[PDB]
RNA sequence: UAGGGAAUAGUUUAAAAAACAUCUGACUCACAUUCAGAAGAUGGAGGUUCAAUUCCUCCUUCCCUAACCA
């Protein structure tokens, strides 16, 4: 049984199709 | 909890690129260069590494993906000379070429023109930019000599 | 044969071992130190900057920040130029006849491999004959075992 | 075919033969570069030997004699002469040339630390006008032979330039004169492509009042402001 | 621009002192 | 059917040696013996280990034993 989600999941915006193009966070801070 | 909405809000793996463990040369596709060494040779090596420093941070600023940057051997080459009135050819100079590659990937095909020109535009005096296709015979280069393959390979000969 | 053919075989078993075994980079000889740079005796005598001396390569860094920053300004706006005028002369090309930018758009097989070499000092003297001598290259060779 | 007409021009460009000379900014810093390079380096072979041998000259001095009997004849300090007296009758080459003095903007050999253009002169309607070189569209064919094709055209030359990919560096459009102005032929549409002249030179039969190589500080003078304007978008000094 | 990455220093720890030199090419050519 | 053991030069035995076979030579009128040289293998594949002749696991292969009580 699922539940769908009452709003914005996080993470949903980032486009995972062009994941090495993605700027990271290379730093901690 | 899978039953409520805020299941799998903890999800991260699919965030991050798959590193799952040699690894297949993957070509450009038909608009844009499959990957390129960027070779840098030069009688100094300062200037071949500040120049391969520098088209580094270059590819780098310009988001074209460089997937190696690495060294190849140095070559020491004696510079004889004829003495004056004479025979014996005398040694003076000892010169050494260091090459440099900076291997990109993904170059746009429209793009190359612009890259190809800032980066012919700003090389230093004394460096030969050579931009080729990477190939297998490249990667190999960079290995050490293997004497008994050879030997045994010229038994199939 | 139960000699002759059986070397013939023992190369098969000779090649996959060998073909499996891993390679070895060849070394550059750049990063590596020779031992006889860790003598002691070469280290020359290190002398103390004067206070003006500090001070005038910290102004003269200072400079030299702003100065590299000017450089890469015009870098980048020669870069934006040339972006934007390719990308407003392909956008009529296509309107005009897709046929031509189809072209247009596709790799040139024969750009690579591209060499270019860098300016000299002075340009090449017209009429100027180059001692004669001999060039032996004295690379090491590596060789790999095992 | 198309109302409009179709152009193939080339932006042929001969690279600096010479570095560009150091400004005052970047004099200074590489006195500094070079002076702390020494500071952090160790002596080298030959400044090693100098101070042995001049170590050997006090044990030949005041100790009653010197042991060392490899006493090498030619001394580090006196070989440092011949290789200074190498240099002196040794002769550069001409960084400023002749066509500096004379102001020549025909030939290949001015303004060698910078980036010339190739500028040509055409009679376009009883009227002198510099374009760069181009060569009319031919049907059947890609628009980089076009620009192949302009080299083919041009006056007795030996000049082979290595073209930079196949894409339309630039563009510029212009309407023709309301009097010459029709229906069939509305206007133009230029395209140009980057070439970096290798080897070759035009002919000396006529050059003067055929084409000129500029350096792009002069560009102005000659080409039409709207030609000029959209011709300095893609040519870069730099 | 030919000296955009030109003006360098030798980036090592230990490494003997290098002087400046022309290299002059069979050309005529110098670097 | 079910367990165990064993695959080392062409051969047979060792822990990578030895004797044969082979190859080269010497001695002989010639051959053999003999003498002096030389090459010649860890079943295959898959591992680990600082290092695999004692170790894997599998394949391939040959053997040994067991397969009983109604």
């Amino acid at each position: 049984r699922r539940t769908p989600p009452l709003g914005p999941m996080p993470n949903s915006d980032i486009d995972l199709s062009n994941l090495e193009r993605l700027e990271k966070y290379r730093s901690f801070d | 909890y899978k039953t409520k909405p805020t299941h799998g809000i903890g999800k991260y793996k699919h965030l991050i690129k798959a590193e799952e463990p040699v690894r297949a040369i993957n070509l450009g596709t038909d608009y844009e260069y499959g990957v390129l060494n960027i070779h840098l040779t030069a009688y100094d090596m300062t200037l071949a590494e500040s120049y391969a420093q520098y088209v580094h941070n270059l590819c780098n600023s310009l988001s074209i993906k460089v997937e190696e940057s690495y060294a190849m051997p140095t070559k020491t080459i004696e510079v004889l000379q004829l003495q004056d009135q004479g025979s014996k050819m005398l040694l003076d100079s000892v010169l050494t070429t260091h090459e440099r590659v900076v291997q990109i990937s993904g170059l746009s095909a429209t793009f190359a023109e612009i890259f190809l020109e800032i980066i012919q535009s700003s090389l230093p005096e004394g460096v030969r930019l050579s931009v080729k296709e990477h190939t297998e015979e490249d990667f190999k280069g960079r290995f050490k000599a293997r004497p008994e393959l050879e030997e045994l390979l010229a038994k199939l000969k | 044969p139960k000699k002759d053919q059986e070397a013939k075989e023992r190369l098969k078993r000779k090649i996959r071992k060998l073909e499996k075994a891993t390679q070895e980079l060849i070394p550059i000889e750049d990063f590596i130190t020779p031992l006889k740079f860790l003598d002691k005796a070469r280290e020359r005598p290190q002398v103390e900057l004067t206070f003006e001396e500090t001070e005038r390569r910290a102004l003269l860094l200072k400079k030299w920040s702003l100065y590299k920053q000017q450089e890469r300004k015009m870098e980048r706006d020669t870069i934006r130029a040339m972006l934007e005028a390719q990308q407003e002369a392909l956008e009529e090309l296509q309107l005009e006849s897709p046929k031509l930018h189809a072209e247009a758009i596709k790799r040139d097989p024969n750009l690579f491999p591209f060499e270019k070499e860098g300016p000299h000092y002075t340009p090449p003297i017209p009429n100027y004959q180059p001692p004669e001598g001999r060039y032996n290259d004295i690379t090491k060779v590596y060789t790999q075992v095992e | 075919g198309s109302p409009w007409r179709l152009l193939g021009a080339l932006c042929l460009q001969r690279p600096p033969v010479v570095s560009k000379p150091l400004t005052p900014l970047q004099e200074e810093m590489a006195s500094l570069l070079q002076q702390i390079e020494i500071e952090r380096s160790l002596y080298s072979d030959h400044e090693l030997r100098a101070l042995d041998e001049n170590q050997r000259l006090a044990k030949k001095k005041a100790d009653l004699h010197d042991e060392e009997d490899e006493q090498d004849i030619l001394l580090a300090q006196d070989l440092e002469d011949m290789w200074e007296q190498k240099f002196l009758q040794f002769k550069l080459g001409a960084r400023i040339t002749e066509a500096d003095e004379k102001n020549d903007r025909t030939s290949l050999n001015r303004k060698l630390d910078r980036n010339l253009v190739l500028l040509v002169r055409e009679k376009f309607g009883d009227q002198d006008v510099w374009i760069l070189p181009q060569a009319e569209w031919q049907p059947g064919e890609t628009l980089r032979g076009t620009a192949e094709r302009t080299l083919a055209t041009l006056s007795e030359n030996n000049m082979e330039a290595k073209f930079l990919g196949n894409a339309p560096c630039g563009h510029y459009t212009f309407k023709f004169p309301q009097a010459m102005r029709t229906e069939s032929n509305l206007g133009a549409k230029v395209f140009f492509f980057k070439a970096l002249l290798l080897t070759g030179d035009f002919s000396q039969a006529g050059n003067k009042g055929h084409h000129v190589w500029v350096t792009k500080d002069e560009l102005g003078d000659y080409l039409k402001p709207k030609y000029l304007a959209q011709v300095r978008r893609f040519v870069s000094d730099l | 621009d030919s000296s955009r990455a030109s003006l360098t220093r030798v980036h090592r720890q230990a490494y003997a002192r290098l002087y400046p030199v022309l290299l002059v090419k069979q050309d005529g050519s110098t670097i």
